[PDB]
RNA sequence: GCGGAUUUAGCUCAGUUGGGAGAGCGCCAGACUGAAGAUCUGGAGGUCCUGUGUUCGAUCCACAGAAUUCGCACCA
RNA sequence: CGCGGGGUGGAGCAGCCUGGUAGCUCGUCGGGCUCAUAACCCGAAGGUCGUCGGUUCAAAUCCGGCCCCCGCAACCA
RNA sequence: CUACUGGAAACGGUAG
RNA sequence: CUCCUACGGGAG
RNA sequence: CCCAGACAGCCAGGAUGUUGGCUUAGAAGCAGCCAUCAUUUAAAGAAAGCGUAAUAGCUCACUGGUCGAG
RNA sequence: CUGCUCCUAGUACGAGAGGACCGGAGUGG
RNA sequence: UGUCGGGUAAGUUCCGAC
RNA sequence: AUGGCUGUUCGCCAU
């Protein structure tokens, strides 16, 4: 509705922040004050939510000052865990690692509904069966 | 003998071998060092002990001992030749003067000091 | 002491500071003629062959101000590299200001920039000067932005002179007596005066140029160098106009020589402080040190003959070099040489370049690399200091290379260049910071590496804007092989190298091809083979004719 | 380049039933000796050249590749 | 390229044109003698006969196919 | 010593 | 040999 | 193939699960192996090339409209 | 036919080391 | 033109050796 | 391109 404007994006840790290669040099060319924004940051992120990666769009000033949006998370990682396993197949289709049940898939729908723009949740179940095809993990309906 | 015997042809001394020809007169000489091993002994003993072979200054390069335990004598580590010969040792008529040039005296060793290279222990 | 300003040039060229360095000396002393940097402007045959200071002498200069008074200006030249950056440090710990001689024509550059740097963080009040503006292609305007944006020192009111007339360069020394504060210290207070250099002459022994910090001293004082403690007579002294002339005395603030019968230069070593007998300082000037070596290698004469010259060559320049470090080495191939340490590239390049012309020494370099800690299969650790002493490849059981932590820092538009380099020498990226364009590089590189020399290929790929400094960190598993060659049946050691493992199968293919083409078909058939430990990786048989 | 042979422990090499990874030397130790050695015991010691494939299972079979080596061709 | 000789227990030699029986010396193994080692003495073991097949009731043996081993010739221009 | 005069110099040469 | 030089020649 | 608008030109966009799984120090469309679906649609390849240390970024396929006959 | 040296220019280029183009002058095999 | 030594700036010859 | 060696062409070596 505005337009684009001088900032940095990233997508964090949660509870976490501060170092170097993660951060710091990152924004901290455009002159950020890491210091602030880690302790910021993580601040209101423990109430929004913990252990999720959450991406945050630093917006810095002339006074080179910012302030920040906080926002959404991923996938493959929720059939890993569902289907018990550790890693992929290495091989998808091929051979299976894991399997999941579509009722499941429909839970793993209802979390990424939030970033899934999926009309309806048989539309978001069919794209989170996408991501298990690739994996190496099937479904049974 | 003869009186007259003797006459044509006196008694005469018997030059000894001086058992230290890289001497010279000098009670010692510094040294090169063109390389340190561990041989074996004679034959009545045994242990691999510490030899070197040091070239002096007069290019009459020759092999010495290294008393003491341990030692950092390395290669190009030049050192300061003492003499006197040893047993197990063939040929070795030469030791390492410790404490000096470039070779360190002995370690932790309270008893002796004047050899090898150790000025007083902690007072 | 309120009319003595000590300074150094930080100059490049050359940029005009060293011919600055010149001008300077001809609108005062003189001493006569101006020297031209064809001419042998710099003392050394170094200095001389390269065009180049790799060091000069020092200047000490009076000059009448405008204010109608009489001004002694000290200056030192500085070298402009960082292998020497103690060295630089201990010159400019001397001064309470620097001139910065920037080419209009040119701008700044990053040899100039790190001993601009330091000149800042020591509190030296650093006076911009803008030289060559007679040229066509002078933008001093331009340049002065560039100062005022990479150097961040204030260059509006910078000073701008004529190599071609001279004219600017009286405002250069008008601007200097004005802005660099007057060399501190008590008259009265006890002697301190910090040994610049001292050097060997023919006939009036080895002389020390001093600068005074506190105190005075005259011709009879009986002197103290503090970390020898031995006492000595002041029996001459005075300064450089560049003519040398006596003085009765040196006074707080001032630079100058002094000779008392010092048995060798190392009896006034560089960076200590003289002090006098009857009333002696009771600390020593801050920075005294010996210091030491970055990057080894070894040099072996080509010709046994010339061993004997190498050795009292490098005796020679131990008199006058801290931190050249050297040691015996042998090589059943190579023969009897030299283990040396340098500061970095440059420094084993000076070392070279004046080995090979000075003392005419045809010399065999070895690539540069470190000590490792070996395991054995009957296990237990040994260190390594020649290779000919590494056990056999059977008894080990994990051959561990140190690992060095390098900390460098370099402008952004070269990373690319840098960490291509970095990984080629088979570095990890332990670190990455970023400070507004210019990045903060922290790799971990094997240590038999970056002494085979790396901080010159540093050095060249980023053209001396990227600066290193490396530590030892950790043992740990090498990873580069061990490709022996066996020729007929013999162990050759001369043809064996040591090679990374990705392409050790390869380089033992190369290998036999290049023997191959050495050794013709001839009477009995020669078997050429290359191979790690027990395993023959390439063989080839030159058939007989 | 074309073809064959070869590639298993530090060295030299066995290894054919597709399922145990071996010998000698070597090195260390035990036994034995008055000792050392020689012999017997044992131990530490492995990218079975690499990759992929076949197979319930691969040193072994298949394909690709690598390396060594021999066979096809100027005394100096 | 061609002739012709030869691959047999661990080494060195027989046995093959006259097809069914593998012989000798040396060494390996066991037992004696001797204080002990040699020597000497007694007693044993051990061979897909180079390989891929052919003829025969039967192949070290006879007929062909290569694989290394050895010799002799390869001359006139 | 004086007056001349050769040389970069060391060092001379004329005449009185 | 070492040093000076105006390259003629000097100095120790 | 197209007056149900063709080809060139032209302007617009080309998203989400997702940085797909494995592998790797890193592999996020774009070293390599496997998979190559689903959702949003006018259209939108787990992606065609360049590029980054990896991202980023740029161009491409694709589709909409302008024009109008090849 | 062609070497080399001086100039351009120790300039462009280069982190250095090192080091041109184009054009000009002269001296050789 | 065996290999090594001598002679030569450079030696399929030469001299000395194995 | 001149030479060392060789009848050598060639080749190896020196410059």
């Amino acid at each position: 509705a505005k337009k684009v404007q001088a900032y940095v994006k990233l997508q964090v840790a949660a509870g976490m922040a501060n170092p170097s290669p993660p951060v710091g040099p990152a924004l901290g060319q455009q002159g950020v004050n890491i210091m602030e924004f880690c302790k910021a940051f993580n601040a209101k992120t423990d109430s929004i939510e913990k252990g999720l990666p959450i991406p945050v769009v630093i917006t810095v000033y002339a006074d080179r000052s910012f302030t920040f949006v906080t926002k959404t998370p991923p996938a493959a990682v929720l059939l890993k865990k569902a289907a018990g396993i550790k890693s992929g197949s290495g091989k998808p289709n091929k051979d299976k690692v894991g399997k999941i049940s579509r009722a499941q898939l429909q839970e793993i729908a209802q979390t990424k509904a939030a970033d899934m723009t999926g009309a309806d949740i048989e539309a978001m179940t069919r794209s989170i069966e996408g991501t298990a095809r690739s994996m190496g993990l099937v479904v049974e309906d | 003998a003869t009186v007259n015997q003797l006459v044509r042809k006196p008694r005469a001394r018997k030059v000894a071998k001086s058992n230290v020809p890289a001497l010279e007169a000098c009670p010692q000489k510094r040294g090169v060092c063109t390389r340190v091993y561990t041989t074996t002994p004679k034959k009545p003993n045994s242990a691999l002990r510490k030899v070197c072979r040091v070239r002096l200054t007069n290019g009459f390069e020759v092999t010495s001992y290294i008393g003491g335990e341990g030692h950092n004598l390395q290669e190009h580590s030049v050192i300061l030749i003492r003499g006197g010969r040893v047993k197990d040792l063939p040929g070795v008529r030469y030791h390492t003067v410790r404490g000096a040039l470039d070779c360190s005296g002995v370690k932790d060793r309270k008893q002796a000091r004047s050899k090898y290279g150790v000025k007083r222990p902690k007072a | 002491m309120k009319n003595i300003r000590n300074f150094s040039i930080i100059a490049h060229i050359d940029h005009g500071k060293s011919t600055l360095s010149d001008r300077i000396i001809q609108i005062c002393g003189g001493l006569s003629d101006r020297e031209m940097e064809a001419q042998v402007l710099d003392s050394m045959d170094l200095e001389r062959e390269r065009g180049i200071t790799i060091k000069a002498q020092s200047v000490t200069l009076d000059y009448k101000a405008s204010d109608g008074e009489t001004y002694q200006l000290n200056f030192i030249d500085t070298p402009g590299h960082v292998d020497f950056s103690y060295e630089v440090s201990r010159s400019l710990a001397a001064c309470e200001g620097a001139l910065l001689v920037v080419d209009a024509g040119q701008g700044v550059e990053a040899q100039t920039l790190a001993n601009c740097y330091t000149a800042m963080e020591m509190d030296l009040e650093v006076v911009p000067v803008l030289n060559k503006i007679d040229l066509p292609a002078a933008d001093p305007e331009r340049v002065a932005e560039e100062i005022e944006d990479i150097v961040g020192i204030d260059a509006t009111d910078a000073v701008r002179c004529s190599a071609k007339t001279g004219v600017g360069v009286q405002d250069v020394l008008e601007r200097l007596v004005r802005d660099i504060p007057p060399p501190e210290g008590d008259p009265e207070g006890p002697l301190q005066a910090l040994i610049i250099d001292s050097w060997f002459d023919n006939y009036l022994g080895v002389v020390s140029l001093i600068r005074i910090k506190n105190g005075t001293l005259r011709k009879g004082d009986k002197v103290k160098v503090m970390s020898t403690g031995q006492t000595y007579n002041a029996d001459r002294l005075g300064i450089f106009t560049p003519k040398q002339v006596d003085r009765t005395e040196l006074k707080c603030g001032e630079v100058g020589w002094l000779v008392c019968a010092i048995k060798d230069i190392h009896g006034a070593p560089v960076g200590d402080t003289l002090t006098l007998a009857r009333n002696p300082a009771e600390k020593a000037l801050p920075g005294f040190k010996k210091v030491k070596p970055q990057v080894y290698a070894g040099l072996f004469p080509v010709s046994s003959d010339d061993y004997e010259a190498f050795r009292d060559a490098l005796g020679k320049l131990s008199l006058n070099d801290a931190s050249l470090f050297y040691e015996p080495e042998s090589s059943s191939a190579l023969g009897f040489g030299f283990r040396c340490g340098f500061l970095g590239l440059l420094h084993m390049e000076i070392i070279q370049e004046r080995l090979e012309r000075e003392y005419d020494l045809d010399l065999i370099t070895t690539a540069p690399t470190v000590v490792y800690e070996v395991e054995t299969t009957s296990r237990e650790v040994i260190y390594v200091d020649s290779p000919s002493k590494l056990p056999a490849v059977n008894n080990i059981y994990e051959l561990r290379e140190p690992i060095a932590e390098c900390h460098m820092l370099l402008p952004q538009a070269y990373l690319g260049n840098v960490i291509t380099l970095c990984v080629e020498k088979r570095g990890v990226q332990t670190n990455m910071v970023y400070h507004g364009n210019q990045v903060a590089l922290t790799y971990e590189i094997p240590m038999a590496e970056v002494v085979l020399d790396f901080f010159d290929r540093l050095k060249s790929t980023s053209r001396g804007y990227a600066s290193l400094d490396y530590n030892f960190k950790r043992f740990q598993a090498s990873d580069m092989v061990r490709v022996d060659v066996l020729i007929n049946g013999e162990r050759v050691d001369a043809l064996a190298l040591i090679t990374h493992r990705d392409n050790s199968q390869n380089r033992g293919r190369e290998l036999v091809e290049k023997m191959k083409d050495l050794i013709p078909r001839q009477q009995f058939d020669i078997a050429i083979q290359a191979a790690i430990g027990t395993h023959i990786i390439a063989r080839s048989t030159v058939k007989q004719l």
